[PDB]
């Protein structure tokens, strides 16, 4: 397995062969120049990715796969809450359910079934020759096998160095290699005393090996339907996207509205943000948490739209415990915020800073 | 004992006032009414404000960040009472200023103060 | 050896060094068991004051309750709650009084009650633990009032309301022994029996005068609810016990705690709650010291022990310290608690050898309460 | 000071807890917050009723009935705090009984316990 | 040498030999002065706290203020009234929360106004007297909120109304220097003038940033406002002055407390209360002693007198206590106040030979806070 | 000159040649053989007493001249309460200002005027030597003269050891002589601490000379009317008797429906009791005042009439402060209360206790 494994998912990774009209692959929509995430621009902006057909557009914004392996497998934890999957909605139990998934999604790449992706592995010799050399002669006349084994590859190569290099400048700088400038190093003071550290960092103390940003847990922190997305998506204007809760299996009613918090890793270059792409600018994502703390005219307008950021899609199990935390951060804050989270860039993608 | 000598931390005694995670605490170690070094007492509430100070650990030479929280609500619990300043700057820097009572994001809006937990959130980098 | 603070930092020096992550959270006190202790601090008339909740057996504070203006503490029995009777101003010591009585869970102790007493019916004095009282079934509280006149509150715990208050004669003090019965000690030296379970007037009846008006019953006499032994001390340490276990008082031989060549050497009970009495063991432990007449509320460092039922004396304890109130743990080799104001300590004692075993420090102001649940 | 020996008065400082006319105070001293041997701080409200001691003068050799009225409407001072109990009696005989918050009749009907004033109110029948 | 105690037990044997009659009655405390003094009891963050009021001539107790959680006082410099910021709980420290201002009369320290503050305004941190502030007039008391954001409130005392919270940039103290306007110190090391209407955004002007960003000016600068002259001392004992006294800010030439030798040699301020500023004398008075750098809270020996003009050393006082905080009365051959938070005592010296003149016991918990009024 | 005096008043003390009918003395409504009060039964029982006419009531309850001597002269004390001066309503200075009112009031003894008593006065050999005696010749001609002899003579009397003898059991146990009995000294520990020593003790604090147990301030403690002494006063049931404000030169309504404190020396065998006599029994007078204490109902009812106590004459200036004390006496305290001020009966009426 491992090195030739990861080797075979990243042949794979990038040939749109594995989309029925040959038009994408994952790289499409996870684009490795920008953090693995989608620069293409349907009808919702970059809210929302857009399939192989050329028309069908997703409900969800394009996650980055940078640090997904760092992601431990779904599982309800001891304390009631539940952590860790794939999809923002954690439908998904780890990197190896979830790669098939795309491939057969009619909104993405569109495969109809699992011999027809088999045959299209047939059709090439070298997934002949690298499938065979790793799971044995004949493994691409067996769709259920072929098709597992192309997942299987595909979680390997997004568990390699190469989407979870640490290189960052805070990786640097918890290194000892560098330091902060004072804005980064304010803004790194504010993020650890503020609310921000109670769902963006790995653990509730101590300190955490490989930190992502994210304790993996659910949140539902309130956001409000990004209605363009939600027109091209076709879901209809009396859709509600229940989060966590639409996961198969999971019926608790405190779950609706629920998201998955994401790693906050490279978070400057992967716009627009949250589940739905409703936010363009990273600063913006930072303001929305005033609405709860702040009573100034200028916390309730979206300063993207000049209007009311508009009422919760799901109103009911929002975090307010964790939400309401009595301090507006101002301008200065928040300009540190931008300065920290922006250390949080790999370095390859240090120049898209500006 | 020497009020104005350099503060000698120390890990073997959470109760004590020079342990060396209470490098800025101000207040009343929760360990002695009920709580933990890192828990409330029952009745209290927790907030989720801190101020935040670097503090040297004697055992194993490195210095971590402590993330001092409050469990408020309760009328001062009287026992174990410290002020250490290690890094504490005036009020004007409010991230490392320890006469604040930090208790916002308790529960219920409980603004009181009881006693202080001392939980590493990070190491000194 | 290895004191509390020093096992916590090894635990925790213990979890940085293998990363285990753990999240800070309210603690929940440990089930309340017949070693839990709780020592109520009225802080020498302070506005507002401090119950702290202590595992005897560990020696350690697993919580504490706030009250207001000298409150009257109460524990069930049977560990399923604790509750107070307490007293607050609008503006710290002054303004409007609100008095009301909060019922609280003992292992979150958070309020699962509370219940406003109409027109600041409290009576307002240094803590006396059967001044305020709960009915053997936890479903009554009971209080007493002293202003215009002696009369009790009666308030509804299953209801959560307060019910009314009960005319009585001129006498103090309320030991229930029935859901619906309580004796009070009259100025006359007789006991008042009270029968209350009717929203009519209670059924009042006096008992024979028991003792006489020269001897000074003290204000803190030890009361068993389940064994209905009510234990009272004079001024001179002679000690009156009433059988009240057939639902009427028996009133039992007064013998002396102290001996003969003890009172004649000046031995004379002292201090706060002065008295405890095991039910199980049927004992008697007094605190006495050698005394000027009119010292009475000072300290004593010597506990007696004696056989309730024989009147026999088992021990005499030098206790080590300035000691004001004592209580014991009703479970089988039972605790000696010996509570110093001046201190600030909870003294936790071995009752059969007397040997101190261990101490709890910083209990607020001027500590006076003990109290322990008779849970078996 | 011998908590138990037996007290002895003095009439040469009133804000020492053997001061003669604190024979049975409970409380502290009002002459220490503001107030004097007979008169209550300013704020706060002197009741009517108190508990009585009989108190002996060794300036004169007398006993003098003195009244423990309290000053009320303010949290205790914590200032010359004393308790004596010479003559001292149970709950039930209230009127030489002093754990109890003698200040029924002040104005605002405060009841919180400030300090102790002590006035003399007439001559011992012992 | 004759002590108030005594004093007082001669006059009453005095009166009791005479049949001199006189009726039990609630004192005046005597006219306001310049050497009454007030010490706040913070009661290391108790619910409740207590003010003493206190005639430095005679260091005798002339009354008490009663307040709730780290309450703010401030005193009118003409003695016409006193005032506090308080905050008090419907269940001791636990339920609703209401803010208020009471303004006092101070001979009878009855409350004239009770004034409540909406929406519980008011920041709770450990006492700064700058933190809430009377306008030169009296008619107006400023008090500083944190969360959600700094903030000023501004309560009309002539009216007995709270008018409005006014916005401000991230800065924190309140020096009022007219009806209308005062200074702040900011984050950015800059003071903020805020000048203010009835109604809208306050006028804001920044000044030049005064220090660095590494020099740490310390939470109790000294603030004369009839002066106009705001003192602010540095970890270091370095001293800022700042001249308001034109309306705007005009920085003076720096000081240093203490010698090149004496930094180097350990010495810095620490305390609590560490400046104070005479006007008459146009003098500074430091409490320094030598510390380790991180133990700036702790209490000091030493008291530094040093002329504001040209920052000669006039005199160095050994103490003689633990001193937390200082202050001075205002008038000719003023007194040096010199409170002990861990003896609760105030102590009197001559500030001109330092010498110790008497003390006052028994402040309450945790004292930390000298007022004076400056009433020539 | 003094014993002389003094022998000259106790002649006209009882001498009945001062009423107009000549068949009444100071000494028939200021009976000796009871502490100076009045015996006779009349309209109102024995609440008011009968002139000379032997048909005109007066409207309030004839005092002991017992101690009277100990009052005062009538006066405005520093704190602004008057004290002092003679009959209930202070109107009179002083004795020797009180004497040769009951002369002239047609109600009482009704000589018709000053000329009258000087002519009753010149018939008698040893008046006519014993006052000239004393204020010189033709004292008996002068009717100014002659009156203000009269007067100044009986308030000598009052002045002697005979109306004030301190010879009470009292008295008898603070010379240390013997001692109250528990039931008494319990009443003496109730009186001193209650609030009867507000009113009912010469001084505010310290001690006595010679106590007569009042402070002789003025107080409305809010009596209702005596009926049938009013009915029999004939002052009609319109008459309001606003005791001090009656006094020529108050003016002040404050001062409406308050009367001097009595002393409680000889209470015990001068019943009626109050300014009007309403009360028969010591023992009522001492329940009237947990009318403002008690909650129990009997507290609103007159024991003696089994009907409520009545509406104050005066409701206004009642003395609130001091009668609202917060606490209830029961039966025994008034036992105690009782017992005690049997203690302040002269020795020589000690046999009247039964
Ligand atoms: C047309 C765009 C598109 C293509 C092509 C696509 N993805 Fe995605 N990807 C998405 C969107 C949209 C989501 C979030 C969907 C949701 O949460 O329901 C997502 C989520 C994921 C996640 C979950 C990461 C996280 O943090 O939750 C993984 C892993 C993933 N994709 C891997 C792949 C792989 C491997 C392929 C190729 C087999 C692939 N993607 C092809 C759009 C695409
Ligand atoms: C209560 C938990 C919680 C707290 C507190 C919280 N976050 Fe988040 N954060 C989330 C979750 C959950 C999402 C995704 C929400 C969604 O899209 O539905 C998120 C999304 C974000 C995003 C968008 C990331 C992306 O890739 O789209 C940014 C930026 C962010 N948070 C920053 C912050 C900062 C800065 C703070 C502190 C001011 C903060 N958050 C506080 C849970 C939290
Ligand atoms: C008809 C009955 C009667 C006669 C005769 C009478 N008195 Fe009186 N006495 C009264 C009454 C009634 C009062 C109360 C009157 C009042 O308060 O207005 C009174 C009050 C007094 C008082 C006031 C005492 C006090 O405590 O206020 C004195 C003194 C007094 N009498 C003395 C005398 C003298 C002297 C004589 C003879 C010159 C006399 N009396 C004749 C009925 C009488
Ligand atoms: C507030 C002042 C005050 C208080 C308190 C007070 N008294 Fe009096 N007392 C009076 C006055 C005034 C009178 C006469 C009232 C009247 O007749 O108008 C009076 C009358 C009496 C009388 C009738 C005397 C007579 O000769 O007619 C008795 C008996 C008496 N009081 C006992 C008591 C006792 C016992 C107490 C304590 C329970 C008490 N008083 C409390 C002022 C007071
Ligand atoms: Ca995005
Ligand atoms: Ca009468
Ligand atoms: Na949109
Ligand atoms: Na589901
Ligand atoms: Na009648
Ligand atoms: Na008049």
């Amino acid at each position: 397995a491992d090195d030739a494994l990861a080797a075979l998912g990243a042949q794979l990774f990038v040939d749109p062969a594995l989309s029925r009209n040959a038009t994408q692959s994952c790289a499409t929509c996870h684009d490795p120049a920008r953090a693995f995430t989608d620069p293409r621009e349907g009808k919702a902006g970059l809210a929302v990715s857009v399939g192989d057909d050329g028309q069908s557009h997703g409900d969800r914004n394009t996650p980055t796969l940078g640090y997904a392996a760092l992601v431990p497998a779904f599982h309800r934890d001891a304390n009631g809450k539940y952590k860790g999957g794939q999809f923002w909605d954690g439908r998904a139990d780890d990197l190896k359910q979830q790669a098939g998934q795309p491939m057969l999604n009619p909104v993405e790449m569109a495969m109809p079934d699992r011999a027809a992706v088999a045959a299209r592995l047939r059709d090439d010799p070298a997934y002949r020759t690298g499938f065979e050399a790793l799971f044995g002669k004949g493994v691409l006349d067996d769709p259920e096998r072929a098709f597992d084994a192309a997942a299987e590859a595909l979680a390997a190569y997004q568990a390699t160095g190469e989407f979870s290099p640490f290189d960052s400048k805070y990786d640097r700088v918890m290194r000892g290699e560098e330091k902060f400038t004072p804005l980064e190093e304010f803004g790194y003071t504010v993020f650890i005393t503020w609310n921000c550290r109670l769902c963006h960092m790995q653990r509730k103390q101590g300190v955490a090996e490989r930190e992502t940003f994210t304790n993996f847990e659910y949140h539902n922190i309130g956001l409000p339907v990004n209605e363009t997305a939600r027109e091209a998506s076709g879901l209809g204007a009396d859709h509600v996207d229940h989060g966590l809760l639409a996961r198969p299996g999971i019926e608790d009613p405190a779950q609706s509205g629920r998201f998955k918090v994401p790693s906050l890793r490279n978070v400057a270059v992967t716009g627009p943000y949250m589940h739905n792409g409703v936010f363009t600018d990273l600063r913006t994502a930072i303001l929305f948490y005033n609405k709860y703390t702040s009573r100034r005219p200028e916390a309730k307008i979206n300063p993207e739209t000049g209007a009311p950021w508009g009422e919760p899609e799901v109103a009911r199990n929002l975090s307010l415990a964790e939400l309401q935390s009595g301090l507006m951060l101002d301008d200065g804050r928040v300009d540190a915020l931008v300065a920290f989270l922006e250390t949080l860039t790999d370095r390859r993608y240090e120049p898209l800073l500006e | 004992t020497d009020p104005r000598a350099k503060w000698v931390p120390q890990d073997n005694d959470i109760q004590a006032c020079d342990y060396w995670r209470h490098c800025s605490i101000d207040g009343n170690i929760c360990d002695c009414s009920g709580g933990s070094l890192t828990n409330c007492p029952p009745g209290t509430k927790l907030a989720t404000a801190s101020w935040v100070a670097s503090c040297y650990n004697p055992t194993d030479g490195q210095s971590y960040l402590i993330a001092y929280r409050d469990c408020c609500g309760y009328n001062v619990s009287g026992r174990c009472p410290c002020l250490n300043t290690e890094g504490e700057l005036p009020v004007y820097r409010p991230e490392f200023a320890n006469d604040i009572i930090w208790c916002f994001g308790a529960e219920d809006d409980a603004m009181t103060y009881h006693c202080t937990i001392s939980p590493i959130v990070g190491k000194a980098s | 050896q290895e004191t509390q603070g020093q096992a916590a930092a090894r635990a925790a020096a213990a979890d940085l060094a293998a990363g285990q992550d753990d999240e800070p959270r309210i603690l929940e006190a440990p089930a309340p068991d017949a070693r839990r202790v709780y020592v109520n601090d009225p802080a020498h008339f302070a506005a507002v004051t401090q119950q702290f909740v202590i595992d005897g057996e560990a020696g350690r504070v697993i919580g504490m309750i706030d009250g207001g203006f000298l409150p009257n503490p109460v524990v069930a029995d049977d560990g399923s709650f604790i509750a107070h009777a307490s007293t607050v101003f609008s503006r710290i010591a002054r303004g409007e009084r609100t008095d009301y009585v909060e019922v609280f869970d003992p292992v979150t102790l958070l309020p699962t009650a509370d219940i406003e007493l109409p027109d600041a019916p409290r009576f307002l004095v240094g803590t006396y633990p059967w001044m305020t009282s709960l009915t053997p079934d936890g479903k009554t509280l009971l209080f007493y009032q002293f202003s215009p006149a002696p009369a009790v509150g009666v308030v509804d715990l299953e209801g959560k309301a307060f019910k009314r208050m009960l005319d009585v004669p001129d006498c103090y003090h309320i030991f229930p022994t029935a859901p619906d019965t309580f004796f009070m000690h009259c100025r006359d030296g007789s006991l008042a029996k009270v029968a209350f379970g009717t929203e009519g007037t209670p059924e009042i009846t006096h008992t024979e005068v028991f003792h006489p008006e020269d001897e000074f019953l003290i204000n803190h006499p030890a009361y068993s609810q389940k064994a209905g032994r009510l234990v009272w001390p004079t001024y001179t340490g002679k000690i009156h016990q009433i059988d009240l276990s057939s639902g009427d008082a028996k009133f039992l031989p007064a013998v002396e705690a102290l001996t003969e060549a003890e009172r004649a050497d000046g031995w004379r009970p002292g201090g706060w709650q002065q008295v405890a009495y095991h039910r199980a063991l049927d004992r008697i432990y007094l605190l006495v010291d050698q005394r000027d007449e009119w010292r009475h509320k000072t300290a004593s460092r010597f506990v007696v022990v004696l056989d309730a039922k024989t009147g026999e004396r088992l021990a005499k304890f030098e206790m080590g310290h300035e000691i004001d109130s004592i209580n014991v743990s009703q479970d089988e080799k039972p605790l000696l608690y010996a509570l110093s104001t001046g201190d600030k300590t909870l003294y936790i004692h071995d009752a059969e050898s007397g040997e101190e075993l261990r101490s709890v420090n910083q209990l607020g102001h001027g500590p006076q309460v003990i109290t322990t649940a008779d849970m078996g």
